[PDB]
């Protein structure tokens, strides 16, 4: 052994907004974890894959939460955060982005996916819902890794100027 | 009881400070300071392992909470015929790097960058001629890929591996020989034995000639002999009430090489 | 402290722009002018891989507005008995794009539409003996179905293993030599490494005749072991507070290989 | 200090233009030039090695940009009983090709690629009588499938080998025979040697007929007894403070022979 070390893994702060697909694909890109993989070290199993993708029947519990706080050292409360808050009604397929959001801080911001939201206030722009140069579709915030279009390669911070 | 003591003391293992532990250290911390990759080699028994091991230490790392340690120094001892998944284990074992699952893909991802996170400049593999041939070929990345020194540890079967492969030949050859004890060393060494391991009730003196003689025929030279011999003789001695190795019971311990 | 950017500086690379690496990179012009799959080969440590490596950075990517990059040439290193999968993700990785999920027939028509959507021109595989014999298959359609100059890159190892496929001894038959130094081109080199990378404060005078000879014993003409003896005889050098490399330096490192 | 250098210069050796060299030289040269296989074959000791690798050092490798060198002569020396993987390798390895780990025929197939593109146009095998009579056939078929003068060196105990296979004769029939000095081209030998081997301070006066007697009785006309008795009583003499060989010392030397 490494004498006087702490059994450790690659943390990641959470963004202000971070969705969590978002955020357990950071980590998993961090620890190159499968997604089957982060969700056999929780324990939860495919759960995770099933979160990345926002189908949220059933939501995530009280316990695989706790189970992800775990081996994520994000408490929580924090992790409850990262998802709609009680009675929000969200939408998991049209994936949505600000863009001018994406410049000033890269994640996905779970907001995005509201039923209520069409607009970033912050920036006063119409939020896509497809890429505006090539209207490819985005993908999984867990999968934005390279921060651009799939398709085209348009970085997502130069999609602001194509908004409203 | 005072005996069951001593014995749970010289059934043990400790460090001396030798002569050869200090060589090797003072190398090793310039191929370090130069991140350059080497081989140690030398027969069996001669040390190596404990002056590698004492090196080690002399690097523990520093840790923050929540970050990554930082390891200079990382030691491993690989199993028989180690695979290049048994390598990055063994690696990310010793950083205690949390994750023990994933494909040998994952598992080098992972490990070139816990090996980079950790702040790693020295890399020691003992028993180094264990690796498989196909995984030299991670030692040589994580060598060219990252700024450490590589340290191939093993006896003259490590040179006869290496010379199958020329470019691990090509990169591992600076060396260093570890020896055997002979002559005045030999007989230095065993004093220092006797008043910093054995350390019993009274002198036996094994310094003296007589002594010295049975130790020489029976030892070789070979320090893990001397260690061997000594703590067993003193065992023996304790155990008959005896204060000091007597040279009877010495020869019987050395009778049975 | 002065020594310690020193000694950072030193245990560096660095690219010296020699005639072999200059022969190279207008023989590799060549075959992507004409779009001509070739192989390098030469021993260990004679300087292939940052040749190689060099031309790429000669050849940086390109962009245009709302475009995907065009990148003129790839360099990878697979990992050693690299599978067509992981070739593919290679490549597909070096382009920035990223497959999670497919057969590998998929991950191979992935590849194609990547690499004829970054229009690259040529693909140089370094240490391309670590490719599973299979692979060539799938390397030799991509050379084929799409024009790429690939660039097989290894030791005599791999004039070995291209020996055992016909079609991949067909379509890679030209092939550039990686020498060995000699004469006075050595000489040129030794003087380059002691003034455009060492730059010690003081002259050595390693081009002279009796610093060329022990060098000349302990680099027998590798580049690499030129290199990795000169950083460490510096190195060792300004640690003993000398200004320069010293005999006794360049013999106390020399004695170790 | 002055002794030690001269005593390090004479303990080594060196190349004397003997007019048997050039004699040697211009037939290897029109050897070479109709690509006709040949044997030199004179008594032991009498100067064959040295000239034949003068020859090979007259027509080295030549360079042509990253293309395999050019190697007009290869000089080969035989382990004892070669056989044909041991003879494939000294090839090999001369042209400066590594070995890959194969068979026979993969050894024979290299070997015969490499002789080619190298564009090999003479072959030397001295100590050819240490061959296998085995390996023969394939010193044959280099010389019969590629147009390469080969050159059998040996004593006549390589004309007696030979002569066990009407092939081999029939194909080494021309010859040179090397011979022992005498007369006065000995004794211009001895005054060359005095001159450009020893070069001692003072003049040793060997063209004198109380030294060329000396001499002639223990040389016998061996150029090896006569470089290996003059110079051990040039390192006789400097070590007793003497400027000189004189007379007893050389006789004291001439005396064990
Ligand atoms: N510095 C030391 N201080 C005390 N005991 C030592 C020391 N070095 C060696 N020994 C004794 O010798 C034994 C053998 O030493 P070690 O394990 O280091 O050998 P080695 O050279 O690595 O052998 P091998 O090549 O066979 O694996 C130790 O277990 C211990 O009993
Ligand atoms: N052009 C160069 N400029 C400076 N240093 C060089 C150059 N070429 C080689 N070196 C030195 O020699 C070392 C070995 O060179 P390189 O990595 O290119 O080896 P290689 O020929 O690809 O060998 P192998 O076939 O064993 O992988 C380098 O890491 C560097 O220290
Ligand atoms: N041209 C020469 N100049 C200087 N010394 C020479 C020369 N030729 C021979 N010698 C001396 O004679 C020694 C014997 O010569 P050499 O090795 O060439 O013999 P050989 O004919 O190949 O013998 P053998 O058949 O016994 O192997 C040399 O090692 C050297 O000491
Ligand atoms: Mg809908
Ligand atoms: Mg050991
Ligand atoms: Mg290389
Ligand atoms: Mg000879
Ligand atoms: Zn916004
Ligand atoms: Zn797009």
């Amino acid at each position: 052994e490494a004498p006087d070390v702490k059994p450790w893994l690659f943390l990641i702060k959470p963004y202000e907004g971070e969705s969590l697909s978002h955020f357990l694909g950071r980590f998993r890109r961090a620890n190159h974890l499968s997604a089957s993989g982060l969700g056999t070290l929780a324990g939860i199993g495919a759960i995770v894959a099933r979160w990345e993708r926002f189908h949220f029947n059933p939501r995530p519990s009280q316990q695989e939460l706790e189970a992800i706080a775990s081996v994520v050292e994000v408490d929580a409360q924090r992790l409850a955060q990262m998802l709609p808050p009680a009675g929000v009604g969200m939408q998991h397929e049209p994936i949505r982005l600000c863009g001018a959001c994406y410049a000033e801080s890269p994640c996905h911001r779970i907001e995005w996916q509201y039923k209520s939201v069409w607009k970033c206030d912050r920036h006063q722009l119409k939020i896509l819902a497809k890429c505006p140069n090539c209207q490819a579709p985005f993908k999984m915030p867990a999968l934005w890794e390279d921060g651009c279009c799939h398709r085209c390669r348009m970085p997502f911070a130069e999609m602001a100027k194509l908004q409203k | 009881e005072w005996l069951q003591a001593e014995i749970a003391r010289l059934k043990g293992k400790s460090i001396v400070p030798l002569q050869q532990v200090k060589t090797l250290h003072d190398w090793l911390d310039g191929k370090r300071k130069a991140r350059k990759s080497c081989r140690v080699v030398g027969e069996s028994r001669t040390g190596k392992t404990v002056a590698c091991d004492a090196y080690r230490y002399r690097h523990k790392p520093q840790q923050e909470a929540g970050r990554p340690p930082t390891v200079p120094v990382v030691y491993i001892r690989p199993h028989q015929k180690c695979g290049p998944k048994d390598l990055f284990k063994k690696i990310t074992e010793y950083l205690k790097y949390r994750v023990t699952k994933g494909t040998v893909s994952d598992f080098r991802d992972r490990t070139i960058e816990v090996l980079k996170g950790c702040g790693v400049e020295m890399l020691i593999i003992d028993e180094a001629d264990r690796l498989k041939p196909e995984t030299f070929a991670d030692v040589r990345d994580i060598a060219e890929d990252l700024g450490i020194a590589v340290v191939l540890v093993g006896t003259d079967r490590l040179d006869a591996v290496i010379k199958r492969d020329e470019q691990v030949l090509e990169r591992f050859r600076a060396h260093l020989r570890f020896g055997k004890l002979s002559g005045e060393d030999f007989k230095n060494t065993v004093e220092m034995w006797e008043q910093m391991v054995l350390k019993l009730p009274v002198s036996s003196n094994l310094k003296s000639k007589e002594m010295l003689r049975i130790l020489t025929s029976a030892t070789e030279g070979y320090i893990g002999r001397l260690d061997e011999i000594l703590r067993e003789a003193a065992i023996r001695s304790l155990s008959r009430g005896l204060k000091k190795i007597d040279k009877a019971v010495l020869q019987e311990v050395a009778k049975e090489y």
